[PDB]
């Protein structure tokens, strides 16, 4: 079983439904879960327990896991190396070791409703 | 905008197979606007407008609710007076509808009744606490108004929550607009004997048994 | 783009009355500047570049009528009868006050250009600076600007009588009958002042000087008329 | 039909603004022309085809302010006050100009007749060429273009400040940010030529010479103020 934890406020849906063609081309089960305070009940379950396969967080709380020996390091081929943009590759290195494959770059912003509010702040 | 335009209308209507106003004479909810516009010499006034409208065949004497909708929503009649419940029905027919405030007679404006539609538990039943439940926490409730008002208007909902809903309706404007210019009827026990003497009154000075004089007469005992 | 949020423009779309509006307006602005004679020397092109703070005092106030006409426009988008009679003597009126703003506009900005010290150039060319001219001056404007406000208050009236087939709701409703009161606020200054300057109390200059006041205490006074129908 | 292929054209449909701001322009050009003498004989006759090279002239800068105005309009649809007010200010100095434009055009296309040697009529026709008036020349026409580009610059920034109301994306917000530079570019000449002008370093012709050969110098000093805020 292929098991991923990432954030309930993200596309688990969407990321099942990548997992579900990925069981239509393998045959592997890609089961989505979204527990709360899994920034912190990764670290613990991963180290004693058995916990995910794979991890999605924000790359600044991966350093810790790093450090602590909770992820495998990652050797990805240039060919897939290159599809990215080389300075997210930076975001997820550790002490000279790649930790983890950055899938987007995010950033608060001032969402404001144009009815109630034309000219915002 | 006035009442005392509507024969001029009517004459005009009537040569083209039309009706100026079709509504409810039966029931006196929908007359006493006109009867109270004024006012006594207010319901004299009034009501011998109403008799005189009937008697120049501009309305017919038993104009019931049902044969006032339906002219009305075929597009027989130009007019109609009739509370926010109605307005579903004209939609669901192919009229283009406008909601507005009701005639002036005598210069001043005609005075409604204003009711409010109330939800009551009868003191012989043994679901009293079943019936709280249900009126609180499902009616009253912002899903629960919006279920009954898209089957029909309920006019303008007591509900706080509603208030900018309500105000974005240009039939609710013309709603309170009338209402306004009428008043909420007292609640007293002595409000069915009234609404008989006066539902009796109109009856027999539309089809011409009583004078108008004598009407208000027998109505005031 | 829009003055309320709660408003839903109508006039959203373009007409042959806005259309022509705007032409005759496009007009006023044009002709006031470009009725002026064409510079032939060096000697008329200086000239004629004193010319633009006077017109540009017209233009900014010829925008302002065509802005609360593209406003009132957008909002109903009316198109009968007696709102095309009523926009005709809005823009019969702007109309006429075309060229007697250009002379009022050069007249200001020479009394004005003597008292900052710009300039030094003579105001006989104007004519006799006599207390019934400088009367008349006033009651003319005066006249003038009250006619322009009167008819915006008039259209919006039209308007809210026409409420119920526009199908304005409350928030609509509330915005045009504040409109109304708006432009009579406006029309009240310009209609005190030649109101005052016709019955003339004191017989001389004192009379011009209060009802030019009266535009100096604009705001103040909008504002005193306006508390006075509130307090009651 | 448009400038990128990137920008999604908000101001397809016509707007009053738009519609009122192409009548002014059609005036422009057409008052340029037609403001000229009616012919009554075949001597005016031919005295009025004389004017066609300079009205030419003419005609070519107005079009020109004209599509920069249509592009705008078209790319962002904007309609607000600081939009009419800015517009404004633009169909504004396009008036004062148009007259004064129908001069320089005259007497620039005799300076150009007696250079080429098509033509050999007097000069003495519009006025005294001195220094003060040649120097006016250039400080008049110079504040002239000036404002038109300065103003442009004001009008695509007042978009770039409603980058999100008009949802633009980084293509189009792009564009308009190297509209800004462009407009701000093409009114730096203008003002450099105008400064050098009212400073007057030699006090003779020379000032005059100088400040007309950065116009024909536009283009290679327009590249120098470009690439001085790209070399850092
Ligand atoms: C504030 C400072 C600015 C003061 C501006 C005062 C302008 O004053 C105004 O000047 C212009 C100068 O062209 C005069 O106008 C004169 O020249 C224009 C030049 O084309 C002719 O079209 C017009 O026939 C003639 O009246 C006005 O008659 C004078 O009243
Ligand atoms: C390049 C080659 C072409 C040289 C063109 C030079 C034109 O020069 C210009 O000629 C026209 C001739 O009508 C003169 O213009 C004159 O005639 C026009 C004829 O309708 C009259 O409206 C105007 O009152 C008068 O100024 C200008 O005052 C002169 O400056
Ligand atoms: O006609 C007299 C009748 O009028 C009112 O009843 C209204 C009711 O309030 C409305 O909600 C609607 O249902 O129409 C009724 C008239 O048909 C009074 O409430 C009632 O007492 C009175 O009998
Ligand atoms: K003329
Ligand atoms: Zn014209």
């Amino acid at each position: 079983k292929l098991v991923i934890w990432i954030n309930g406020d993200k596309g688990y849906n969407g990321l099942a439904e990548v997992g579900k063609k990925f069981e239509k081309d393998t045959g592997i089960k890609v089961t989505v879960e979204h527990p709360d305070k899994l920034e912190e009940k990764f670290p613990q379950v991963a180290a004693t327990g058995d916990g995910p396969d794979i991890i999605f967080w924000a790359h600044d709380r991966f350093g810790g896991y790093a450090q602590s020996g909770l992820l495998a390091e990652i050797t990805p081929d240039k060919a897939f190396q290159d599809k990215l943009y080389p300075f997210t590759w930076d975001a997820v290195r550790y002490n000279g070791k790649l930790i983890a494959y950055p899938i987007a770059v995010e950033a608060l912003s001032l969402i404001y409703n144009k009815d109630l509010l034309p000219n915002p702040p | 905008k006035t009442w005392e335009e509507i024969p001029a209308l009517d004459k005009e209507l009537k040569a083209k197979g039309k009706s100026a106003l079709m509504f409810n004479l039966q029931e006196p909810y929908f007359t006493w606007p006109l009867i109270a516009a004024d006012g006594n010499a207010g319901a004299k006034a009034g009501l011998t407008f109403l008799v005189d409208l009937i008697k120049n065949k501009h309305m017919n004497a038993d104009t019931d609710y049902s044969i006032a909708e339906a002219a009305f929503n075929k597009g027989e009649t130009a007019m109609t007076i009739n509370g926010p419940w109605a307005w579903s029905n004209i939609d669901t027919s192919k009229v283009n509808y406008g909601v507005t405030v009701l005639p002036t007679f005598k210069g001043q404006p005609s005075k409604p009744f204003v009711g409010v539609l109330s939800a009551g538990i009868n003191a012989a039943s043994p679901n009293k606490e079943l019936a709280k439940e249900f009126l609180e926490n499902y009616l009253l409730t912002d899903e629960g108004l919006e279920a009954v008002n898209k089957d029909k208007p309920l006019g303008a909902v007591a509900l706080k929550s509603y208030e900018e809903e309500l105000a974005k309706d240009p039939r609710i404007a013309a709603t309170m607009e009338n209402a306004q210019k009428g008043e909420i009827m007292p609640n007293i026990p002595q409000m069915s004997a009234f609404w008989y003497a006066v539902r009796t009154a109109v009856i027999n000075a539309a089809s011409g048994r009583q004078t108008v004089d004598e009407a208000l007469k027998d109505a005031q005992t | 783009v829009g003055l309320n949020p709660n408003f839903s423009f109508r006039g959203k779309q373009q007409t042959r009355i806005e259309t022509f509006s705007d032409a005759v307006f496009a007009l006023a602005i044009t002709l006031l500047v470009l009725s002026s004679t064409i510079p032939e020397t060096f000697e008329d092109l200086w000239a004629s570049m004193r010319d633009v703070i006077p017109f540009a005092i017209c233009v900014a106030l010829i925008i302002v009528i065509w802005y609360q006409h593209y406003i009132f426009f957008l909002k109903y988008g009316l198109q009968d009868k007696v709102t095309i009679l009523l926009n005709t003597i809005l823009l019969f009126v702007l109309l006429v006050y075309v060229y007697p703003l250009k002379f009022l506009a050069r007249f200001l900005s020479e009394i004005y250009g003597g008292i900052f010290g710009i300039i030094e150039t003579d105001l006989s060319r104007f004519g006799e600076y006599s207390h019934q001219n400088l009367k008349l001056l006033m009651v003319n404007y005066g006249l003038g600007a009250f006619a322009i406000f009167l008819v915006f208050s008039l259209m919006y009236w039209r308007a809210y009588k026409m409420k119920s087939l526009l199908d304005l709701n409350s928030y609509e409703i509330f915005d045009t009958k504040s409109s109304i009161i708006a432009n009579l606020l406006m029309c009240s200054v310009p209609l005190l002042s030649l109101i005052i300057t016709l019955i003339d109390p004191w017989g001389n200059f004192r009379t011009t000087i209060l009802s030019g006041f009266l535009y100096f205490l604009y705001v103040p006074i909008m504002i005193v008329f306006g508390r006075i129908t509130s307090k009651k």
